[PDB]
């Protein structure tokens, strides 16, 4: 038996090295290892029987039949529409299947696990049987048989030794096989994650672009003949005008397929992708019931169940009424269909997929219903995106309408600017504006204040004996007097709209309202002009320096910058740093961005964009934390402008350099911000006061809604000590820009002088109040 | 007939992270700042 | 060799090729030593073959194999094993022609490489090199060398050496594929939980980030790994670069992204998982962070490239750990950095993956798992930022609507320009005086509703002023008496009314007069229509809130026009855009403590309230009236064959749909009542709705560029009489006639109709008159 | 010298679509009068 372990040893190597032919198949090694062990067992038709699992539960099915010596590969081989299933609760191979282990029965009608359906299908009986798993990794692959010894009526023990050692090496190829093939099934899974991935992230979109963006790019890794989506209608309430005729029992209460959830069963897009032939993509909106999708009972049916459905010869099913022939013209058969459903986050159905007859011929295993469902829960997910994406336009379009709202009620009306620009009690012309610009220019002209009289050029000025209607038109005339109307074209009308609109942007709290905003202004105009700082800027920059003080303090609610970071205020939370000063800068551009109150109407880009900035470092500058860190800069700035002799070097020093003249345009707009201080000694106690009395609203507000200790300055149990606290504001903050600004030019001087002034005065009142206790 | 027994979905693999507590001027000026609500 | 124990021996290696659980190399082993004793040689080794970086490598796994030699001794650990580029050495060179050498006098070869001789001391002369070659790729090459008793080896030496890697090629195989499944699988899982992760919810980087790292560490295979986050920061604010600018401190120096941003890690989250695992999140790490130790996340930052380094420490520019760094004995000892990249190709972070679990250096497939990982994460930061634009649209819109409300509501002046509790109850500074005084006081000073004919049908209102209106509403409120009933506080009312005034716009037709008309009309239906039988007070107080504010901040624009110019309340309302906009900024209203007439009342009171609002307000376009006409003529119909009256009563208020339906009918006579005025009322009122649809027409022709209706058209002025008769018998005709029938009491009503459509002929039968000449 | 490294991968997942162009009650006499006053 020397001869016979070498063959046996050569025939084995040989089995071995089959595997290793690329682009074969391994039932060719699977059919010469059973057409070797017949011979060895002295056998005929062997057989391998593959094992698959569909919805869960397994199943056994046929791929070799008939082997015997000698035979030919191709006839041997059972096609998918030929191979026979059993579960496994039924026949032999189930068992074997179930059980894990040999089972050889020599006498096949002692045996209650017979069933005799191959033995009528072909005409063949059947009188003894050995039956074997092919098992690794506690999964049966495969269950192997050897059928009626010829020549004995019993297969003996060492013929399963045999058996044994031949499906050993059998095992061996199907575990390769086995292995390559579950590679396969991951990596088409992960890049079906991965390219599902990058369409849903890639834009912001409906549930419908969405879902075919996805589609239509893993559409290469579903490897399925044609499939499709339908989506489902998600509104789940009624109109009551459309409850009305249900509720009055005028049309009868529907009765039909449900969404589990509660909702109509209706299908309201269906996407059809075909990809057996030329690659067509349709979208049926509004489907009608004889849409070759939902002629079966089974999109309906995963609508109503939530189930995942894999049906293998699909029309010979008696309960969903498939198609028996071909769908449509050209020829397509329906023959094996898997249906999932997509989930919602509530755990609602939002469309179902469908998914038929595989590109081979196989049917749906187990790991197709694997990769489709991790695909119908990646959509699922981005479920969330889609939600995002509506949500977003519903917050958009909200915020247009309540600015649009807004912008309406702040605006001046025809009748606020009749009042200033009195176009018909002059000349005698209709509501509609047909009037030459120069008729409007010369007639506003003499309608405004003197500048020379209410001392509109001088630091003493007190807004006091002036109603807020005055204050409108006082504005306009020093729009007017540091001449940028007629240079850079503006419109008559639209200043005044503009100024009417700023004014009433103010709100009428008791310091920061529109008083404050003008006080601020005309103290900006004072510095340019009386100051003689206008020599430092061009025309371009007095304009948007102006224009940029008066609504400094826009829309002002009374509250400083802490209150709005500890109430947690959608300022604090829109703007980090600066915030009142950043939603002032805002607003005002916000109002400039209208072309009825754009004041910068008729200027040039660039101009624009450096008028844009200006604004931005003018309202930002008053900040005061910013003045604290800026003040250093500034004094280095002065200090190196005092040592020349020449006034037209020194301004030639300041220009040439932007960052200097941004510097001295914030400190300036500091120095105008606490300009009250510099006020006579009436003026500056009233605002004082004022001042102390908005500080002791927000103290108690903050200790009524916040619950915490206000600082003395804003208490107003500690308002005895508003003398003594006003000379540290007096010797700590605005003494330093004011004393520098008489330093750098000696015209700013009398604003110092006032402030030395009033800090007589409040430790006149402080030390008497230390003679009071 | 009847239809065909199905599988339910498998929604217990993903129905359910440490770390995420904390994961979501002169010398001289500083009190008077405070003082004045500068800051 | 015999036959007999060639048999033997090949029986032998197939069972060993049976692996059946165990390691590759065991096997390998085997047969490599099997190999010796059939060639007559000695020292047979194996060079496992990588690449890192896109350089493929080959590296020692086994040496010295000799017949017969115990594994331990042979196996080379990760610690030990050496290291050649495919450049150097001829085995270098077999991987990459991938073919068969065979060289004598390997001292005369061009590829030979000594550096394993003098590192071992071992002298070679004669070998055997054959790399197992799978799928294009080279997995292992086999050496055997130094011929013993002989040179030049053999042909039948190769023949038997090519035998044998047959084996050793099975046994590769096997491992590789598993080990490439594996991989995918891996890298599968890391996707889906990704996914799941980041579909969660809405976040900003850190928390996205840390949830999808943390959740996917399971499968990254690394003893540590963390990520450090860059500053986003592009630009820098104008006082921070007025340092840079001025010259006074030097620029930045040192490393920058390939954007140009300086490398600053603001956070950095360590995950610990050799030991006890941790999660370290540092905020603004310092530059001794041990990721940050080296340079390389610094590299990684400026470069951009994926870093794969062996034996870190060993290197030369990185200035790697040598010891260990935590105090646990933690040495790094492999390291692989790549970076995350935002859509502009911006790095915003760079992650950082130590030491494997295995020990082996990071080949291809670890490169391959991490940058699909970081690829991820870096499209997923679509989800952050649609995350910060939603905060920023949310706060904006708060603000906005805030703004909109201290725009909106009426002052304090004007509330006390109607309840003037001051020049009456001598207080002046606070309304602490009791409820009742309040009510007396105003019920003094409103008008009397008999003088002033408000329980009229004829009522015009155009001898009283705007303020006039608003005093009346108030005097229609208090005579329903509601506001004792349900306890509505007399200044909230009066604000409220105020408010509702100060909401409606200029427009020509819609405006606050249009509002009071339908509200007093709705008044009168109420008490001089007898239609209060069918209602309770609640119901009553509701309705006549709901008449006043039914067509509140209308634009004076059609919905054609909301959607034909595609507004924001188009987008925002799909169906009965501007209805559903007046029923919104009602709520809105109601939602002010300050505004709230409905404070007194309970949960379903209130709930009543604002669905009789919803029913009332979306009820008054015409469309659904043209829809819902049908229903109303059948409860009228119904209701006519009752015997007696309260039969009648109870038919209507058992159902709510019924009086919901004639509610429904009762807004929409209101809204069309200035129909069945006097014909002095409505030709003036007819033609302020004809001039308003005019203008409406003249935006269509001007904006949206499209000829507009004949009844839009001011060239079809002279067209106005007629249209309005069709107006007469196609819309208003049917709800008079009908409530007519209903109430007897409303008779007159519809009678004034049918006066005016007389006067509406007669003013076309001219004009018939005039286009006949 | 440092070094060499890989190159980033982006031109494989860099990558329009078929389809994607749709993808985004009265009585008779009626449906002339309701257009006339603007009632749709
Ligand atoms: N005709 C035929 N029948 C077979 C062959 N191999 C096995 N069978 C029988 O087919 C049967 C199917 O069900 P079982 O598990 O009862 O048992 C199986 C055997 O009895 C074969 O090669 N040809
Ligand atoms: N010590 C030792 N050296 C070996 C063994 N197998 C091969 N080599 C030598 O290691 C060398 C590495 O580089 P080459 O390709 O030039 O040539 C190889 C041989 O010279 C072995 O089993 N043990
Ligand atoms: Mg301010
Ligand atoms: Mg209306
Ligand atoms: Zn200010
Ligand atoms: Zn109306």
């Amino acid at each position: 038996s020397e001869l016979t372990q070498v063959e046996e040893s050569a025939l084995c190597l040989e089995l071995l090295w089959t595997v290793q032919e690329e682009g074969g198949t391994p039932e060719q090694g699977v059919h010469r290892a059973l057409q070797r062990l017949a011979h060895l067992l002295q056998a005929d038709r062997c057989s391998m029987f593959l094992c698959r699992s569909r919805n869960g539960i397994p199943e056994v099915a046929s791929r070799l039949l008939d082997v015997t010596p000698t035979s030919k590969f191709e006839d041997n081989l059972v096609g998918p529409d030929k191979e026979v299933v059993f579960p496994l609760d039924i026949g032999i191979v189930g068992w074997a299947a179930h059980t894990k282990k040999t089972h050889n029965v020599p006498d096949v009608k002692k045996n209650s696990h017979f069933s005799d359906f191959m033995d009528k299908q072909t005409g063949y009986v059947t009188k003894n049987l050995l039956a074997t798993p092919i098992v690794v990794g506690k999964e049966v692959l495969a269950v192997i048989m050897a059928v009626n010894k010829v020549n004995a009526s019993e297969f003996s023990k060492q013929d399963e030794e045999v058996f044994s050692k031949y499906l050993n090496f059998v095992s061996i190829i199907l575990r390769l096989h086995h292995t390559s093939y579950m590679y396969n099934i991951e990596s088409r899974r992960s890049q079906i994650l991965m390219w599902s991935a990058n369409k849903v992230f890639e834009e912001l979109t409906d549930v419908e672009r969405q879902f075919h963006k996805a589609l239509y790019t893993v559409r290469s890794y579903l490897n399925c003949e044609r499939y499709s989506i339908g989506l489902l209608d998600m509104t789940k309430e009624k109109e009551f005008y459309d409850e009305w005729p249900i509720k009055l029992g005028e049309v009868e209460p529907y009765k039909g397929p449900k969404t589990p959830d509660g909702r109509e069963v209706n299908f309201y897009k269906i996407i059809d992708y075909i990809l057996h032939g030329k690659e067509e993509i349709k979208v049926i909106p509004t489907p009608p019931a004889d849409h070759w999708t939902l002629i079966s009972g089974l999109p309906t049916y995963v609508a109503e169940n939530g189930f995942i459905c894999n049906m293998m010869n699909a029309p010979a099913d008696e309960y969903f009424t498939f198609q028996k022939g071909p769908v449509d013209e050209t020829g397509w058969v329906i023959k094996n269909v898997l249906s999932l459903p997509i989930v919602n986050k509530k755990e609602d159905i939002v469309g179902v997929a469908t998914f038929y007859n595989r590109k081979d011929g196989k049917p749906f295993d187990e790991h197709d219903e694997y990769i489709t469902e991790t695909l119908t829960q990646f959509l699922g997910w981005s479920l969330l995106n889609t939600d995002t994406y509506d949500k977003m336009n519903k917050l958009e379009n909200r915020k247009d309408i309540a600015q649009e709202m807004l912008m309406n009620q702040t605006k001046a009306t025809p009748e606020e600017i009749k009042s200033i620009l009195k176009f018909q009690e002059k000349l005698n012309v209709d509501v509609i504006d047909d009037c030459e610009e120069k008729q409007l220019v010369a007639i506003l002209k003499e309608d405004l204040p003197d500048p020379r009289s209410a001392e509109l050029y001088e630091f003493r000025f007190s807004d006091f004996p002036l109603t807020e209607h005055g204050l409108i038109k006082c504005g306009i005339r020093l729009f007017f007097e540091i001449n940028v109307v007629e240079k850079f074209k503006v419109p008559v009308e639209v200043l005044t709209r503009w100024m009417y609109t700023v004014r009433k942007g103010y709100r009428a709290v008791t310091y920061h309202n529109w008083r404050h905003g003008f006080n601020v202004g005309q103290t900006m105009f004072t510095l340019l002009m009386t100051g003689r700082l206008k020599k430092y800027y061009t025309d371009l920059e007095a304009f948007a320096m102006l224009a940029a003080a008066f609504c400094h303090d826009i829309d002002h609610r009374g509250t400083n910058n802490l209150y709005q970071m500890k109430s947690t205020s959608p300022l604090a939370r829109l703007h980090g740093s600066s915030i009142l000063e950043r939603h002032h800068l805002e607003y005002s551009k916000t109002l400039l961005q209208d072309e009825s109150l754009n004041i910068f109407q008729n200027l040039n880009k660039r101009q624009f964009e450096t008028v844009i900035h200006l604004f931005e470092v003018a309202i930002i500058a008053t900040d005061l934390a910013l003045y604290f860190k800026k003040r250093t800069m500034f004094q280095k700035i002065v200090d190196a402008c005092e040592q020349m002799q020449t006034e037209e070097e020194a301004i030639k020093y300041v220009t040439v350099d932007p960052t200097k003249k941004e510097i001295i345009m914030a400190m300036m707009m500091t120095a105008c911000d606490l300009s009250a201080i510099t006020k006579p000694w009436e003026v500056q106690s009233q605002v004082a006061l004022m001042v102390a009395n908005e500080f002791w609203e927000q103290g108690d507000l903050e200790r009524t809604v916040l619950q915490q200790q206000p600082i003395p300055m804003m208490d107003r149990n500690k308002r005895d000590e508003l003398p003594k606290l006003q000379v540290g504001f007096i010797d700590f903050v605005c003494t330093f820009v004011y004393k520098e600004f008489s330093r750098f030019h000696k015209e700013i001087t009398p604003m110092l002088s006032g402030l030395q002034n009033n800090r007589v005065e409040w430790k006149s009142l402080a030390d008497e109040y230390d003679a009071k206790m | 007939k009847g239809p065909p027994k199905f599988k339910q979905r498998q929604t217990r693999q993903f129905k359910s992270i440490p770390g995420m507590e904390g994961l979501g001027f002169n010398h001289l000026e500083l009190h008077e700042l405070a003082q004045y609500g500068i800051i």
